[PDB]
DNA sequence: AGGTATGGCACTGGCCGTCGTTTT
DNA sequence: AAAACGACGGCCAGTGCCATAC
């Protein structure tokens, strides 16, 4: 509860009160996030990248679409993108009013696009032609970050933004292949923990038979799923290109093989709610990791000459900024709040840093600093704070 | 009387008596005949007249006999609490100078035997005040010294002697050095070197209202005695034509110098390392005590230079109404809001984009052309060929795995391999080479990497350098452009055997022809110089504005742009691309030039507390408004004939489309419920030259053809100054307008012969020739009358000769000597031009003097609310509360009105042309303009005036509107 | 014809992607094309970053926003597209099979009153945030939303749907100051637009008003067959504002200055797509153009989607492969893209791979030796001259770090 | 015998400094 | 290992030309 309220009170989420229920935010048909909530999605997102894509040399961005046009096969409740203008353009005349109420159900079952449901069917089909760029040497990798589409339950839709990678390999080396990506994914959502305890593996198996993992957060009400692993084998390559399969093969041991398919796919906004709860755990605070929060330092002016002070900060947060620092400009209120109420307000939004200008600063260039680590607080010369805050994030990027 | 002989219409009926008598005297029966016998031969006794209507006023009350005895008594009742300031200061006994120079804030008053004491104010009538000013802090005074008739005084900024993080950038009066006296005769005198910067920093002379404080300057009055022409000054340099005995008795403007000339003894010394204008604030706090020792001695010289040239300035310009003008001349005051700082900002962004853009296309060329070093290619293109194509040495000192395992130890493996290689650093040498595998010419288009200004690619490149053009593959009629040393800038015309390195003979020979496939020698003008000895080609000079003796400094020049819309000067890069680059050089050339100066002019902003009510209560104010002035560094003789001369606000440039920094003049704007008043002598100079013909040859208005032809020309007829002379000679009124412009300032055979050649392709040089005798003839006549006379101009010219060859040349109304470095003793028959020039020039300087004391006098009489604004040679404008706006126009009419009789009158002419008497119009508006109806316009501020700001047109007012407006008196009760 | 060859090389470059048939002019420009290649991923990466850096980074009080993609709930009926209706949620008719004949048409209203659609602009949703978002900034009117995201365009066997990339601004203004702010980022956004290009005269404004008479501005690029609309601005005024919330208008005060109004929306549109499109074609194309045939992408340092190609000569394998694989970790861990060249066992010639990273627009070719394991020294290629220059490995880092930050200021 | 002033940039030659090569 | 010198790049003053004003 009272965590969920801070976030809806401090803009991490958005809506209204009636709305805010944690089961719709697990179903992905909440209201949406508030600024907070997306700078740190952005945050998390980078991160992944970086951790996926950067280092590797056979790792490449993918474009999937968000639809499918097409013919689709039949039997399948899920969304149509249909028209009542194309309700009278089958009705080219009147007189086809025959047997048309069953009949229309098979048409718009045959003719009519899908929303995407994954990212997988989307790389799948750019496997040829980006098969080409790595002169076809067959291990190699395609990632994409996007929104999905699911069915809720009258049913409603719920959105995903989802991080997927799939992996081709020689079928000598899946399994090999899959325990590597366990143990890396796995400590990658270790890293930013409080308490990696709480961050879980499993194995489990399909109905045919084959072999996968699954990731969980153990959340206050019980475990949730965040991420799996599955190695699906050659089947889909094969629906998806029937016919002549010397189109299919790359390289493997000087030798011409099929490649098997691993899919790897996070939900990121499960993984921003873990975090959330995970930061929470008499003071409140929120302290989030130093890499993911989303905005590191608040300026504020003290009593004096305010047209004065004012310009001075302005040449702070800009060079602030120049650096890459995401600042929050609170010397725009004239700190019409007692101090209290500022470091309460500020330790909610998991600011990491708060600065205080004031007459001296006029006087020699001393500035109060505030850590909302320990709450201790120093004074510091304006000349020097800047390479004091980049070094504090690489000491903690480089733990 | 409503005409005079000869039916020119003249002064009204009672202003004539109120401002003459009635006794005057009859031109004589003798000279009535001598003058119509003169206008029957040149056709002019044929009457186009269309009366003006009559005007009557009754005037304030004159004092003495004769408008000369009014002007006398207002000029030494303006005047006498300062020359009485001032003789105090011939008389001075100083004492010994302080033993030790003291450390405290503010101001302190030494004793004899050196005691200083703390005083709030130096409390003195008469000053003569120096200031220093650290330049690397800004424009804050740093410190001053003060010499009174008693005492030495010092002063220090807070800023000196307090140390602090940082201080306010934008200035109040607070930080403004204190100097007059809270509410003895207490007119006060300050005297200085070049006095209007050590104005600039007085803090009680920013309030809006006015100040008994007057100024007056060494320079200016060196500049009277002895100053020096432009051309003597690199002459009298270039000794340290025949005459040669000037020199003895004349120096440049420097103290050192002036103190030379006119006090002699041991020579001053500088201090050698220049703190003030390149150290900074430390080191001023360590040699404290030497800077404030040679503050001291730059003041005592100053002293010393003035007591010796006062007597003489009182010798050579006697008449009172010259030092009044000197001395009103020395309180401009320029109005200015919070829209100046967004002015800047618009201008200098405005500046840069376009700059970008033509960097850009540049750079491009710059980046390709490159690629000509391949294969020695460059050999065979008709530019650049000739360009440094060489290359700088570089300088020395003498499967199918698994996923992995053991990755960190991969990592530190490389990590450590690298930090191994990054080591060997300690082999290279220690000065960095600059791009010694680039070409050298583009070598020198780039930065140094050490550069705080350093950008990536040749971003040095400009329009003006001799490199573009080549780049650009600029050509002149089908021909390849190229540079002369010799010659500067002209073009290479193909075909000559006889050679009359690889490209000769062959790549331009192709490209001619395939011009010539695309529509002796065979090519004419600034023919074929041998002295430049290009195989195969000929070499030719582009022309020249100035004609064929100039070079030319770089085709991108204004004067070009015709040639290349007419499509004769064409670039390889294609049609769009030549024009636009002129386009933008044209846009930003201003901008360029003056940018420095315009953006560091020093404000300072007036506090609540200080603004008048006038302006706090009134509906057009604004809060988080901001409000100020700028205070003109004004030299008040700057001139051999006396002007004024300021580096900025005296050059600067008229609002006009397509020139990027046009609006400065109009950010001047009025604060709410002030307005400026002011208007423009019509024609001055034209005036009077013919006035002081007419005076020489008969004593009657309009007895010479120049006088009748400047006065009853009215255009719709054939009988103006320009149709004229367009009669006399198959030209245009156009280019007559040239010629006689021209003419006036002395110009000969030279200048017409070249004129005409350069209007009309056909002529030949001997028509040319005796074209402008013939022109000469009929306009100046012939030179003597035996084996200037018969010319409708000569005896002007003669009048002028007459003044400039007396042996103590006097303006003609006002009697101030010229410069003794001109005399005829000193210089026999050099500077001769200059000479006839300094007679118009320093009379027209005597009007400026003459209307700014009228205008102080009726000021000061009717209780009219207003101050002088500043004057740029012929204008006057003036700040006036709003109220009093329609009778300041009244008052300045009749100024103009009493400055023309005056002018009549020492030439012994009783009487006044009705046409002259007053300004065609009086400009009321809320900023400074050319013209009431501009909207300002410009690539900077495309919406405009109105628009961005607000400020409405203004109103034009001849006399008659402003006599409906006021009923003729200056009175507050209307 | 340059168009063709122009698009001969972003196939074979990987910009776009799919047959010649799909990448016809109309396809592009509907947005309905198979998509981009990883490349023309990256450069549309990098174009709404340099976006996001000039709009909300430096401007401190604009706010990132997040409108999902599709309306939720109840619709006006009589708007023509599709809809997200289901064969399962069909059976509302059925529920007697026997039913039948032209009486049908009831159903239109069925599934016009609910089911959803797909978004098809930012501002709407960034609407619905108003009333939210207003506490940010305590009420003080002048503020801003923005976001990036895709659209959804109907476009005309019988129907598709267009995809398209934008990013919008929605701008709050007391009412007087409309047409300041209006003229204020007009300048802005042409001069952002203006300033990557490397022909900005190809880029122009004009000023436009709309069927009921409000004004506005149209950005144009000229394309080698016309002009083509790039991004739209209005002044919207209060009325969808006052729409959206009926009622108790206190709720939709702001504070100017010491007084309260309700502000005039100014809306900003871009598309990004078409922008990538128009600096491809900006990028590309007398004896110096005559007899320089070389084929070369000139995109702008912040936009250029592959800074550093890294190669090997012969020599010893494994110590340049080791030093290669430092130099690799050292460049990627400061944020310099590089192509591992050196992986490709070096089948070209020098001259065929410049003129791979060429049509590539690679910025820098570096090159390992055998000296370079003695003195250190690297060569290195310029794109933009085609020179080469030594230089010691222990700057490479710093030397295009501060090539790359100066790029801005150019 | 075209007048009086202001000021900018591009370019050239002369001079002192210091770092690397030939030396007590 | 202190001391001698030579070549080269950096700094400034001076000359030339173009741009503003009346």
């Amino acid at each position: 509860e009272a965590l969920l309220e801070i976030c809806q009170r401090r803009h991490f989420l958005s809506g209204s009160k009636q709305q805010l229920s944690r089961d719709s935010l697990l179903s992905g048909c909440h209201p949406g996030f508030g600024p907070l909530g997306v700078e740190l999605r952005k945050n998390l997102a980078a991160e992944w990248w970086t951790s996926v894509v950067v280092f590797r040399e056979q790792v490449f961005p993918v474009d999937a679409l968000h639809h499918k046009p097409g013919p689709l096969l039949p039997g399948d409740s899920a969304f149509r993108l249909v028209s009542a203008e194309t309700l009278r353009e089958i009705l080219q005349d009147k007189e086809l009013s025959k047997e048309q109420l069953v009949a229309f159900l098979e048409n718009v079952l045959k003719t009519s696009g899908k929303l995407r449901e994954n990212l997988l069917h989307g790389a799948l089909e750019h496997y040829v032609n980006c098969l080409d760029l790595v002169n076809k040497r067959l291990p190699y990798g395609l990632a994409q970050i996007g929104v999905c589409f699911h069915p809720v339950f009258v049913k409603s839709i719920g959105e995903k933004t989802e991080a997927s990678l799939v992996w081709f390999t020689p079928p000598r080396t899946s399994n090999q292949w899959l325990d590597f990506w366990l143990r890396h994914r796995l400590q990658w959502w270790r890293k930013f923990a409080m308490s990696p305890s709480n961050f879980s593996s499993s194995d489990c198996q399909d109905e045919e038979g084959r072999k996968g993992n699954k990731l969980y957060y153990n959340f206050p009400w019980g475990k949730e799923l965040i991420e799996t692993l599955w190695n699906l084998g050659d089947h889909e390559l094969l629906h998806m290109y029937p016919g002549n399969v010397s189109k299919l093969h790359g390289r493997d041991g000087r030798k011409n093989v099929v490649p098997c398919v691993l899919s790897v796919n996070g939900d990121l906004d499960r993984g921003m709610l873990a975090y959330l709860y995970d930061s929470f755990q008499h003071r409140k605070v929120l302290k989030l990791h130093p890499c993911l929060a989303p905005i590191k330092v608040a300026l504020d002016v003290g009593r004096g000459p305010t047209l004065e002070l004012r310009q001075v900060c302005q040449g702070l947060f800009n060079e602030l900024l120049e650096n890459g620092i995401s600042v929050w400009p609170g010397y725009l209120e004239t700190m019409q709040s007692s101090l209290e109420q500022l470091y309460s307000k500020y330790d909610e939004m998991s600011i990491l840093f708060t600065v205080l200008v004031t007459e001296t600063t006029l006087e020699n260039g001393l500035i109060h600093l505030r850590s909302r680590d320990t709450t201790m607080k120093e004074m510091m010369h304006i000349s020097k704070l800047k390479d004091f805050l980049i070094k504090y994030i690489s000491s903690a990027k480089n733990v | 009387l409503r005409h005079n002989p000869l039916d020119i219409q003249m002064l009204s009926r009672g202003l004539h008596e109120q401002i003459f008598g009635q006794g005057g005297e009859m031109p004589g029966e003798a000279a009535v005949r001598r003058s119509v016998e003169h206008l029957q031969k040149h056709g002019l006794w044929g009457q186009p007249a269309v009366p003006l209507p009559d005007v009557e006023l009754r005037l304030p009350p004159l004092y003495g006999d004769n408008l000369d005895q009014h002007f006398r008594l207002l000029a030494q009742k303006q005047s006498l609490p300062y020359l009485e300031a001032a003789n105090l200061l011939l008389q001075a006994q100083l004492p010994p100078k302080p033993p030790a120079w003291a450390w405290a804030e503010g101001w302190t008053r030494y004793g004899p035997e050196g005691e200083a004491v703390p005083v709030a104010i130096p409390e003195e009538r008469a000053l003569v005040f120096d200031v220093e000013v650290c330049l690397a802090e800004g424009t804050c005074p740093t410190l001053a010294v003060a010499i009174s008739p008693s005492a030495w005084y010092s002063w220090c900024s807070q800023r000196l002697v307090e140390e602090r993080y940082s201080w306010t950038s934008q200035l109040s009066p607070a930080d403004l050095i204190p100097l007059e006296v809270p509410t003895d005769w207490q007119e006060q005198l300050v005297v200085g070197h070049n006095v209007s910067f050590d104005r600039a920093h007085i803090r009680e002379q920013y309030l809006i209202q006015g100040s008994r404080m007057r100024f007056l300057d060494t320079m200016s009055m060196h500049m009277a005695i002895s100053g020096l022409s432009s051309f003597q000054r690199s002459l009298w340099i270039a000794a340290k034509i025949s005459s040669w005995d000037w020199l003895d008795i004349s120096s440049v403007n420097s103290l050192a110098e002036v103190h030379r000339l006119y006090v002699g003894g041991p020579p001053l010394e500088k201090e050698p390392r220049e703190l003030f204008v390149k150290g900074t604030m430390k080191d001023i706090r360590e040699n404290f005590q030497d800077l404030m020792q040679y503050c001291a001695q730059d003041v005592w010289a100053t002293h010393e230079v003035f007591q010796q040239q006062l007597p003489l300035f009182l010798e050579r310009c006697p008449h009172p109404v010259t030092l009044a003008g000197m001395l009103e001349m020395g309180v401009s005051y320029l109005p200015v809001n919070q829209n100046w700082e967004r002015y800047l900002a618009e201008a200098q962004g405005t500046y840069e984009e376009l700059q970008r853009e033509m960097k850009k296309s540049l750079m491009d060329l710059a980046n390709d052309a490159c690629q000509l070093l391949s294969g020695e290619r460059y050999k065979e293109d008709p530019w650049l060929w000739d360009l440094e194509w060489d290359l700088q040495e570089f300088k020395q000192k003498k499967l199918g795995p698994c996923s992995e395992e053991e990755e960190f130890q991969q990592d530190v493996m490389a990590r450590a391999c690298l930090q191994k290689l990054k080591g060997t650093t300690e082999l290279l040498p220690k000065r960095p080479q600059h791009l010694p595998g680039h070409p050298g010419w583009y070598r020198k288009l780039c930065p140094r990497l050490d550069d705080p200004a350093w950008t990536p690619g040749p971003s040095l490149l400009s329009l003006q350098m001799r490199v573009t053009p080549k780049l650009m593959a600029l050509t002149w009629d089908g021909f390849p452009l190229h540079y002369s040393e010799r010659h500067g800038w002209g073009y290479l015309v193909p075909g000559r055997r006889d050679n009359l390195v690889v490209c000769p003979y062959r790549a331009i020979e192709s490209l001619y022809r395939k011009h010539c496939l695309e529509q002796p020698s065979y090519h004419h003008g600034n023919g074929p110089y041998n002295d430049v000895d290009i195989p195969g080609c000929w070499f030719f000079k582009l022309p020249h504005k100035d004609g064929n003796s100039c070079n030319v400094g770089s085709p991108f020049a204004k004067d070009f742009l015709p040639k290349m819309e007419d499509g004769t000067l064409q670039a390889g890069p294609g049609g769009a691309s030549g024009p636009r680059a002129l386009e933008i050089n044209k846009m930003i050339s201003f901008w360029r030039n003056a940018h420095k100066r315009i953006s560091s002019q020093m404000v300072v902003w007036l506090p609540r507390s200080a603004l008048p009510r006038a302006v706090i209560r009134h509906p057009d104010y604004d809060e988080e408004g901001l409000y100020g002035a700028i205070l003109p560094q004004v030299v008040t003789a700057g001139t051999i004939t006396r002007r004024a001369v300021e580096p900025t606000w005296l050059t600067a440039s008229n609002a006009r489309p397509d020139r990027v920094g046009s609006e400065l003049k109009a950010m001047v704007q009025a604060p709410p419920g002030y307005t400026l008043v002011g208007a423009d002598v019509d024609s001055q100079e034209l005036w009077i030259a013919a006035v002081l013909g007419d005076a020489h040859f008969a004593g009657m208005h309009g007895c010479t053809a120049f006088g009748w032809m400047t006065l009853q020309g009215r255009k719709s007829r054939g009988t103006d100054l320009h149709s004229k002379t367009a009669t006399t000679v198959g030209i245009s009124r156009e280019h007559a307008k040239i010629f006689n412009y021209g003419r006036i300032y002395g110009a000969g055979q030279p200048f017409a012969e070249r004129l005409l050649m350069q209007f009309n392709h056909r002529l030949t040089q001997q028509e040319a020739a005796e074209k402008a005798q013939q022109m000469y003839a009929a306009t100046k006549g012939l030179r003597w009358y035996r084996l200037w006379k018969g010319g409708t101009e000569s005896e002007m010219f003669n009048k002028l000769e007459s003044i400039a060859t007396s042996d103590i040349p006097r303006t003609p109304v006002l009697g101030c000597c010229i410069s003794r470095a001109l005399e005829p003793s000193a210089v026999q028959e050099e500077f001769m031009t200059s000479r006839v020039n300094w007679v118009v020039q320093s009379s027209a300087v005597d009007y400026l003097h003459l209307m700014l004391v009228a205008m102080k006098w009726l000021f000061e009489e009717f209780a009219i609310d207003g101050r002088f604004c500043i004057s740029i040679h012929d204008e006057v404008r003036y700040l006036v509360r709003e109220e009093d706006r329609y009778r300041a126009a009244l008052a300045l009419q009749i100024t103009n009105l009493l400055t023309r009789c005056m002018f009549a009158y020492k030439l012994g002419l009783n009487d006044l042309p009705q046409s002259v008497a007053f300004f065609s119009a009086v400009d009321i508006d809320r900023c400074l303009r050319k013209e009431v109806t501009m909207d300002c316009k410009t690539p900077s501020n495309p919406t405009g005036m109105e628009r961005r700001y607000g400020i409405p047109q203004g109103e034009a007012l001849d006399i008659y509107q402003i006599i409906e407006l006021t009923k003729g008196s200056l009175e507050k009760r209307s």
